[PDB]
C-alpha cells in the first residue's frame, strides 16, 4: 500500500516501498510535517526503493516516517480563477487568499507537442524598444530569449515587456519565476496591482496574469519545477481556451542550476565543467514543450542569467539552439551608460530577413551591422592613432557609428521611478527610417549625446535644440543671482525656528511583548524510552 | 530480463542471458531499447523515448537484431524520426527495407580517388574552399552565424542543378537533424517543399526533445540512409548539422551509464564514435559499385576555439575546415569564410575546370589582401601596389556574398568571379552598387553558360566572347 | 536471485529441525559466557561506529531528524546533516578528540537553536550560543529557528529607506537600501572589512539622533577570522562606545567546520529578531567565501558528491536562503528591515570564481575593490563602473539624489578619457576638462579609515566638485582643503537640511554663498 522513508542526505530522500513501485515523475506525501512536502521521484535504486526530489526543506524527515502514494505526477490547479494568483509549484496559494477557485487538477509532467502540429507562420512582435523592433524582431508565438551578466539589466527588460505587450494584448499571461530574487519578485507584485493586471476583490475573474513563483529560498526541487508548473498552466490556457497567452519565465539558467544542484546527489558523474549529465533532455525536454501549435500560441520570454559574460559554460550554451529571437546584453554598453546594453552583434532574431518582413526592415538593420561592426574594428586603432589620418572616407562610418549607439537607448516605463526621464512606447516604421537616417547622413548635423534616451525622429532633433540652447545658456556670472537675500531668503537661523521637536528616549522599546524567558544551563537530552533528561553523567 | 533499477532514460536490467551488444530490445509498454554495455550480473540498457513508465520488476524482450533502419527510396520526403520511425503525420513507410545502422567503413580497395566535384551553391565554398563528390568537409562556425545555411543552400542548388543533369549522377539530401527545435524542422520541411527539394531530400530529425540515444543514433540511421543511394551507385549529399549536440548525446549517456569519463567529462571511445560515423561516406569505386557519398558533418564552437575537444575530433579525422566566424560575419562578407583558417585538403585537386584556372589566383589574390588587411582603417596610402590590392581585395569581398536561400548555378559563378579577377571590375564608386554585382550575371547572353557547362573548361574558343561580353557591361543606373 | 525467492526464503522448507533443538540449549550459555564483551542493543540513542576530524558516523538512532542537535557522552553537541540507511553521518561541533568508537550519542530532539533577543547586545557568543566575552551567560534571550526559511512575496514590501553608510564614495556612488542586499567583492586585504566597519559606527552615531524608528542595530558575523582580529574589532566597538548596539558572532579558523558553517545563519537568526518586532537591522556577513570554504570541508568529509571547485552540489541554495532571509516586510509584521553586507574574496581578481558568480547574482548591488585603485591613492578603492545597485532613486538621500545624476555621468565619461593619455592632446577645452574634472572628482572622494562623517555634510561635501568652488584647486591638496570647507561654514547649515532632506530653492540660495566665504588652502 504505502511505504516509509528509509534515507535522508540532504535536499534528496530514498522511500522504501512494499511492492507496486511508484511511476517515475510521481508525487509523494509524507504526514507529520510542518509543511505538506511533495517527493517527485528520479530514480529506482534497485532494491524496492524510489529516490526522490524535495519540494521543500528536509529539515525535520525522520527514518521511517509515513509516505502514501498519490499514484500520479504533480497536480496543479489550472483555470480562469487562478488569474491573480501567486502560485507555488505544488499547487498552493502563497498570497494567502483561500484556496485556488479553480477545477480540473491537471499533470504537470507531460511529453512534448508533437511535429506535426508546429505553426510556420510567423508575426513580427513589435515591442517598443528601438534596439529590439530593429536588429533583433521577435516573433508572435515564438522564442525570446535574454542573456546577460548578473547586473546588466535583464530582469528590468522583462517588466518592460511586460508593460510593452503583455498589457496591449488583453488575453491572459503567465509570469513563471524560476529562483530570482524576492525583491524583483514582490516589487512586481505591487507593480501590477496599481497597473491593473492583477485586482482584488470580487474582480478576480477579469485579471490577466498568473505567478508561478519558484524564487530563491526554496530548496532545488522547487526551482527546479516551477518551470514546469508555470508552462503547463500556461499549456492550459493554448489548449483548452485557444487564446494567446505570454509566458515570461526568469532565470532559466536556475531551471538548470536547480537539476545541477542535486543530479550529482542522485547518483551521476558530473558532465562538463561540473554542471549536469542529463542537461540535454533536462532543457530540451523544457523548450519544445513552449511552442506554438495549431491550436493556439504560447509566446515564450525568456531570462538567463550567464556567469560573468562567458558564453563558452555549457549551461547557456544549450540554450543559443533553443531561442529564435535572443537579446544579448553586454556589461561592456551598460560600462558605457547605454541603456538598454543590447549587443548589436551578439543579439541576433530569426525574423531577420528581406523573405519575411521586406527590404527596407533588414536593409537598415544590415546596414547597422555594417557601421557597428567596423566600429568595433576601429575602435581598437582609434587608441594608437587618435581619428586624424584617415583621409575623411572612415570619418563618416565612425561618427555616425558614434551616435547610433546612443540611439539603440530608450528611457523605460518601469525604471523611470529611478531614472526621472519618462519612457518611450516606440512603434517600428517610424523609427526604421529614423535609424536609416543617421546612417545615411541626413542626422551628421547633430552633436553627440543628443541620441542618448530618446524615441522617434521628432525627439533626437529637439534633444539637440534644447542641448543647443544650453550652451547659449549659463553664460552670465556677475549678479541678480540667487545667491544674495533681499529677494525672498531668510536668515540661517530663522530656517531653524521650523523644525519639529524630536523625542529621543535612550531606552529604544525592546521589553514590550518579548518574551524574555530562562534557557537551560544544562544540555537536555533524551533517553531510550524517549522521556526528555538531562545528561547522565558518564563518558 | 527483468528491470532492477531505471532512471533518467537508462534501465539497468537482469537476466537476458543471450543478448547481443548494441541489440535493440523492447520493453513492456511499447517503448524500445538498445543495450550498450553488458555486465556480469546486470545488463545496462538505453532507452529511445520517455522513461516514466517503466516500474521496477517489468520485463524486457529481446528482439535479436541489433538496431536497424529503414532505408530505401520511399523515405524521399518523409520526416522520421533516427529510430525508423516516421513523425510527418504521413503514415508509414512503404517501398523501404531495413537495414543495419552499424557495420564497417568501406576499406582500402572500395576507394577510389575523388577527382569530380560537388557544387555547393555558395560560391565561397565551391571556388575557395572546394568540395568533391565524396569527400569530409567540416562546416565549423559559432551559433547564429550561417551553418544551417551553408548547409540548406547546398541542398536548394541540388535541387537547381538535379532538373538538368542525367539520372545516375543526381546528388540526393539527408540533412540529419541533430538537436534542433522541433519547430526549426517545421520550417526546414516547408523550405525543401515550396523550392520543390522535397522529391529529394529526407529530413531525419532526432530533436531536443526526444531522449538521448536518438540524438545519438540519428547521425548512424542517417548515414544507413545514405548507405542505400551508395551501392545503388547513385550519388549522395548526407549532412549532419550541431554533431556537437550528438557529442552532448555520447557524452549524457556514457555518464549515466557510469563508463569512465575522459577529457572534459565525454568518454574516452568517443573519437571513435566520431571516426566510424565519418569514415562511412565515401567515394566507392569501379569495381563495387562506383557510387559515392560526401557528408557535411557540423560542430558550433563557442567564440572560435578551434582547439576544443570535440571540435578538435573532427577537424583531426576530416579533411578540412570551413571556418564561419560570427564577428566577420556583420563585416558583409556572406558566408564569413575565414579564407585564412578555412582550407579544404584537396585543393585545386578536386575543382571543375571552370574555377581552376581561376581558383588557381583566388586563393593567392585573397593571401595578398588578407596579409594587409589592416590597411583598410587607414587613409594614409602606400605606394598603390598596396593600394590597389586593397580595392582588388574589397571588391574580392562583395564578389562572394551570397543571398540567404539563393544557389546560384555552377557555371554563373565561374565568369562572376573570372568578371573580377581580371579586372573588369567596379572602378565607379559604390552609391551605385545594386548594378554593380549582378550586371555580370544578368546582361550577358545565355549561350554562354551554356558552353562553360559541356566542354569543363574555358576554351580559347571562348575567351575572346567572354571579354567582349564583360566589356560592354551595361549598367544602365548609373 | 530475487526478492521473491528471498519470500520464499521466509517459508520454512527445512523438512528436519536436528540442529535447533540442541541450538537452542547452547545459545543462551553462550552469549553469557561471553556476556562482558556485548555493548547493549541501542534503539532511539545513538553509539559511534567511526570518528575523525568533525564528522562521527553513528550507528542507530531510529529517532533523529536531518538538522536534530545531538549530544555527545563527553557533552560535545553535534548535528546530523545526513541520514543514511543503517548509520547517521554526525557533523561535530567543536574539537572532537574526546570520542572514541562506543562513546554514547544521546539526541537532543530540538533544531539547533540559538538565543536571540535585545539582551545580547553587547554580548559576544560564537555560532552555539556561548559566550566568549567573558561576561557569563546571557540573560533575557530566547531561542528561535535558525532553519526557518525566507519571508515570503506577501510579507514584504517595497524598500523606501536609503541606509546611509557615512561614506561618501557609498551613498552617491552605490544606492544601499534597509532591505538591498549589498555584496561587498574583493581581493584580499583592500578595505572590504574597512566598508563595513564605516557603516556601523555611523550607524551608531546617527543612533542617537533618530526616533526608535530608523534605528538600525547591527550584527558583525567573524567567520575563520582570527582570534586577534576579533580583540581588535571588539577593541574598536568598545572605545567608540558601539558595543552598546553590537552584537558579534565571532567563529575563528582555530574553530570546527560547522561551527564556521553555522555562524552566518545564527549570525542572522539574531537579526531576525530585530526584524520581526519593527525595528531596523544591520548584518554583515564577513568573509563569506571562508563559510562556504567551511561548507566544503564537512561535505568532502561526508562522501558528498563534488562539482566546481570541489565545491558540492547545492552551495547556491546555502548561500540563497542564507541571503533571502534578510528583508523588508509589509506593513502587517511591523514593517521591519534587514540590510545585508556579505563579503566574497576574490582570488586575486577571479569574478568568474564558483562562489562569485553564484553570490554576485543573489546580491542586488556589488561594491568591487580592486587592489589597483587602492594604491592610487583611492580609499576607499571602490569601481565606478562596475557598480551597481537596484533600486536607484528613493534609495540615496533625496536632495544627493539630484546632484548624483551630475557625478555619475562625469565620471562615466572620465573613465573613458582617463586611458586615452598616450599622446598629450587635452584639445578643445573638453578632453582636459573632463580629465580635470574627474580627476579631482577622484580627489574629492577620498577618504579616512574609521572616520563616519554623516551623509549632510556629504551632501554639502558633493556640492563642492559638481558646482564651482574649486576649478581653481590643484590635484594635490583637496583632501586638506575639502575639511576647511566642512569647518569654515556655519555649523548649523547641516542640521537644516538634514531637517529638510531634499535640496529645495528655498536652501539651494545658502550653498551657493557659503562656498565662496570659504577659503581653500589648496594653493
Ligand atoms: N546571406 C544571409 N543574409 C542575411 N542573413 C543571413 C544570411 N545567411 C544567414 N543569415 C542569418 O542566419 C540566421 C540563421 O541561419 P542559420 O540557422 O544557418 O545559422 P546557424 O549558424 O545555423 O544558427 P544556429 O547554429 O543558432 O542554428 C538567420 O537569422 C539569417 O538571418
Ligand atoms: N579606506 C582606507 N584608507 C586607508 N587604509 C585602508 C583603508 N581601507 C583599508 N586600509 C588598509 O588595509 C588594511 C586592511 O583593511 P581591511 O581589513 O578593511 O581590508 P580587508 O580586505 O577586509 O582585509 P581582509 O581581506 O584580511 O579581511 C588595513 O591595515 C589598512 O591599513
Ligand atoms: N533602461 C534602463 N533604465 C534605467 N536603469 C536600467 C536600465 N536598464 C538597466 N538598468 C539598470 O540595470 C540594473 C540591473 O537590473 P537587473 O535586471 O536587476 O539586472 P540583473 O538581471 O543582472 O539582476 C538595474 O539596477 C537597473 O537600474
Ligand atoms: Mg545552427
Ligand atoms: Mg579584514
Amino acid at each position: 500500500d504505502a511505504g516509509y522513508v528509509s534515507q535522508v542526505i540532504g535536499p534528496v530522500v530514498d522511500v522504501r516501498f512494499d511492492g507496486e513501485l511508484p511511476s517515475i515523475l510521481s508525487s509523494l506525501e509524507v504526514e507529520g510535517h510542518s509543511v505538506r512536502l511533495v517527493l517527485e521521484v528520479a530514480q529506482h535504486m534497485g532494491d524496492n526503493t524510489v529516490r526522490c526530489i524535495a519540494m521543500d526543506s528536509t529539515d525535520g524527515l525522520v527514518r521511517g516516517q509515513k509516505v502514501v502514494d498519490t499514484g500520479s505526477p504533480i497536480k496543479v490547479p489550472v483555470g480562469r480563477g487562478t488569474l491573480g494568483r501567486i502560485m507555488n509549484v505544488i499547487g498552493e496559494p502563497v498570497d494567502e487568499q483561500g484556496p485556488i477557485d479553480a477545477a480540473d487538477i491537471w499533470s504537470i509532467h507531460r511529453e512534448a507537442p508533437e511535429f506535426t502540429e508546429q505553426s510556420t507562420e510567423q508575426e513580427i512582435l513589435v515591442t517598443g524598444i528601438k534596439v529590439v523592433d530593429l536588429l533583433a524582431p521577435y516573433q508572435r508565438g515564438g522564442k525570446i530569449g535574454l542573456f546577460g551578466g548578473a547586473g546588466v539589466g535583464k530582469t528590468v527588460l522583462i517588466m518592460e515587456l511586460i508593460n510593452n505587450v503583455a498589457k496591449a494584448h488583453g488575453g491572459f499571461s503567465v509570469f513563471a519565476g524560476v529562483g530570482e530574487r524576492t525583491r524583483e519578485g514582490n516589487d512586481l507584485y505591487r507593480e501590477m496591482i496599481e497597473s491593473g493586471v492583477i485586482k482584488l476583490g470580487a474582480e478576480r475573474g477579469n485579471s490577466k496574469c498568473t505567478l508561478v513563483y519558484g524564487q530563491m529560498n526554496e530548496p532545488p526541487g522547487a526551482r527546479a519545477r516551477v518551470a514546469l508548473t508555470g508552462l503547463t498552466v500556461a499549456e492550459y490556457f493554448r489548449d483548452i481556451e485557444g487564446q494567446d497567452v505570454l509566458l515570461f519565465v526568469d532565470n532559466i539558467f536556475r531551471f538548470t542550476q536547480a537539476n545541477s544542484e542535486v543530479s550529482a546527489l542522485l547518483g551521476r558523474i558530473p558532465s562538463a565543467v561540473g554542471y549536469q549529465p542529463t542537461l540535454a533532455t533536462d532543457l530540451g525536454g523544457l523548450q519544445e514543450r513552449i511552442t506554438t501549435t495549431t491550436k493556439g500560441s504560447i509566446t515564450s520570454v525568456q531570462a538567463v542569467y550567464v556567469p560573468a559574460d562567458d558564453l563558452t559554460d555549457p549551461a547557456p550554451a544549450t540554450t543559443f539552439a533553443h531561442l529564435d529571437a535572443t537579446t544579448v546584453l553586454s556589461r561592456s554598453i551598460a560600462e558605457l551608460g547605454i541603456y538598454p546594453a543590447v549587443d548589436p552583434l551578439d543579439s541576433t532574431s530569426r525574423m531577420l530577413n528581406p523573405n519575411v518582413i521586406g527590404a527596407e526592415h533588414y536593409n537598415v538593420a544590415r546596414g547597422v551591422q555594417k557601421v557597428l561592426q567596423d566600429y568595433k574594428n576601429l575602435q581598437d586603432i582609434i587608441a594608437i592613432l587618435g581619428m586624424d589620418e584617415l583621409s575623411e572616407e572612415d570619418k563618416l562610418t565612425v561618427a555616425r557609428a558614434r551616435k547610433i549607439q546612443r540611439f539603440l537607448s530608450q528611457p523605460f516605463q518601469v525604471a523611470e521611478v529611478f531614472t526621472g526621464t519618462p519612457g518611450k512606447y516606440v512603434d517600428l516604421a517610424d523609427t526604421i527610417s529614423g535609424f536609416q537616417g543617421v546612417l545615411t547622413g541626413k542626422y551628421d548635423d547633430l552633436p553627440e549625446m543628443a541620441f542618448y534616451m530618446v524615441g522617434d525622429i521628432k525627439e533626437v532633433k529637439e534633444k539637440a535644440d534644447k542641448m543647443a540652447k544650453d550652451i547659449a545658456s549659463r553664460k552670465e556670472a556677475d549678479n541678480k543671482k540667487v545667491s544674495e537675500e533681499l529677494k525672498d531668503i531668510p536668515s540661517l537661523d530663522k530656517l531653524v525656528s521650523e523644525i519639529k521637536e524630536v523625542v529621543i528616549e535612550e531606552d529604544d522599546g525592546l521589553e514590550e511583548d518579548f518574551k524574555a524567558e530562562a534557557l537551560s544551563s544544562e544540555t537536555v537530552v533524551l533517553n531510550e524510552e524517549g522521556k526528555s533528561v538531562p545528561l547522565p553523567k558518564k563518558n | 530480463g527483468r528491470v532492477l533499477s531505471v532512471g533518467d532514460g537508462i534501465a539497468r536490467v537482469y537476466g537476458l542471458k543471450s543478448v547481443q551488444a548494441g541489440e535493440l530490445v523492447c520493453f513492456d509498454s511499447g517503448v524500445k531499447g538498445m543495450a550498450l554495455n553488458l555486465q556480469a550480473d546486470h545488463v545496462g540498457v538505453v532507452v529511445f523515448g520517455n522513461d516514466s513508465v517503466i516500474h521496477q520488476g517489468d520485463l524486457v524482450y529481446r528482439t535479436g537484431q541489433i538496431v536497424n533502419v529503414p532505408i530505401g527510396p520511399g523515405t524521399l520526403g518523409r520526416v522520421t524520426d533516427g529510430l525508423g520511425q516516421p513523425i510527418d503525420g504521413k503514415g508509414p513507410l512503404t517501398n523501404v527495407r531495413s537495414s543495419l545502422v552499424e557495420v564497417k567503413a568501406p576499406g582500402i580497395i572500395a576507394r577510389q580517388s575523388v577527382r569530380e566535384p560537388l557544387f555547393t551553391g555558395v560560391k565561397a565554398v565551391d571556388a575557395l574552399v572546394p568540395i568533391g563528390r565524396g569527400q569530409r568537409e567540416l562546416i565549423i562556425g559559432d551559433r547564429q552565424t550561417g551553418k544551417t545555411a551553408v548547409a540548406i543552400d547546398a541542398i536548394i542548388h541540388q535541387k537547381n542543378c538535379n532538373e538538368q543533369v542525367p539520372k545516375a549522377q543526381r546528388v540526393y539530401c539527408v540533412y540529419v537533424a541533430v538537436g534542433q527545435k522541433r519547430s526549426t524542422v517545421a520550417q526546414l520541411v516547408k523550405l525543401f517543399t515550396q523550392t520543390g527539394a522535397m522529391r529529394y531530400t529526407i529530413m531525419v530529425s532526432a530533436t531536443a526533445s526526444d531522449a538521448a540515444p536518438l540524438q545519438f543514433l540519428a547521425p548512424y540511421s542517417g548515414c544507413a540512409m545514405a548507405e542505400y543511394f551508395r551501392d545503388t551507385g547513385k550519388h549522395g549529399l548526407i549532412i549532419y548539422d550541431d554533431l556537437s549536440k550528438q557529442s552532448v548525446a555520447y557524452r549524457q549517456m556514457s555518464l549515466l551509464l557510469r563508463r569512465p569519463p575522459g577529457r572534459e567529462a565525454f568518454p574516452g571511445d568517443v573519437f571513435y564514435l566520431h571516426s566510424r560515423l565519418l569514415e562511412r561516406a565515401a567515394k566507392l569505386s569501379k569495381e563495387l559499385g562506383g557510387g559515392s557519398l560526401t557528408a557535411f558533418p557540423v560542430i558550433e564552437t563557442q567564440a572560435g576555439d578551434v582547439s576544443a575537444y570535440i571540435a578538435t575530433n573532427v577537424i583531426s579525422i576530416t579533411d578540412g575546415q570551413i571556418f564561419l566566424e560570427t564577428e566577420l560575419f556583420y563585416k558583409g562578407i556572406r558566408p564569413a569564410l575565414n579564407v585564412g583558417l578555412s582550407v579544404s585538403r584537396v585543393g585545386s585537386a578536386a575543382q571543375f575546370p571552370g574555377m581552376k584556372q581561376v581558383a588557381g589566383t583566388l586563393k593567392l589574390e585573397l593571401a595578398q589582401y588578407r596579409e594587409v588587411a589592416a590597411f583598410a582603417q587607414f587613409g594614409s596610402d602606400l605606394d598603390a601596389a598596396t593600394q590597389y590590392v586593397l580595392e582588388r581585395g574589397a571588391r574580392l569581398t562583395e564578389m562572394l556574398k551570397q543571398k540567404q536561400f539563393a544557389p546560384i548555378p555552377i557555371e554563373r559563378q565561374t565568369v562572376a568571379v573570372y568578371a573580377a579577377t581580371k579586372g573588369f571590375l567596379d572602378k565607379v564608386r559604390v552609391q551605385d552598387i545594386v548594378a554593380a554585382e549582378e550586371a555580370v550575371i544578368s546582361q550577358v547572353n545565355p549561350a554562354v553558360f551554356k558552353i562553360l557547362k559541356a566542354n569543363g573548361k574555358i576554351t580559347p574558343a571562348l575567351d575572346a566572347h567572354l571579354k567582349a561580353e564583360l566589356r560592354k557591361v551595361k549598367l544602365p543606373g548609373a
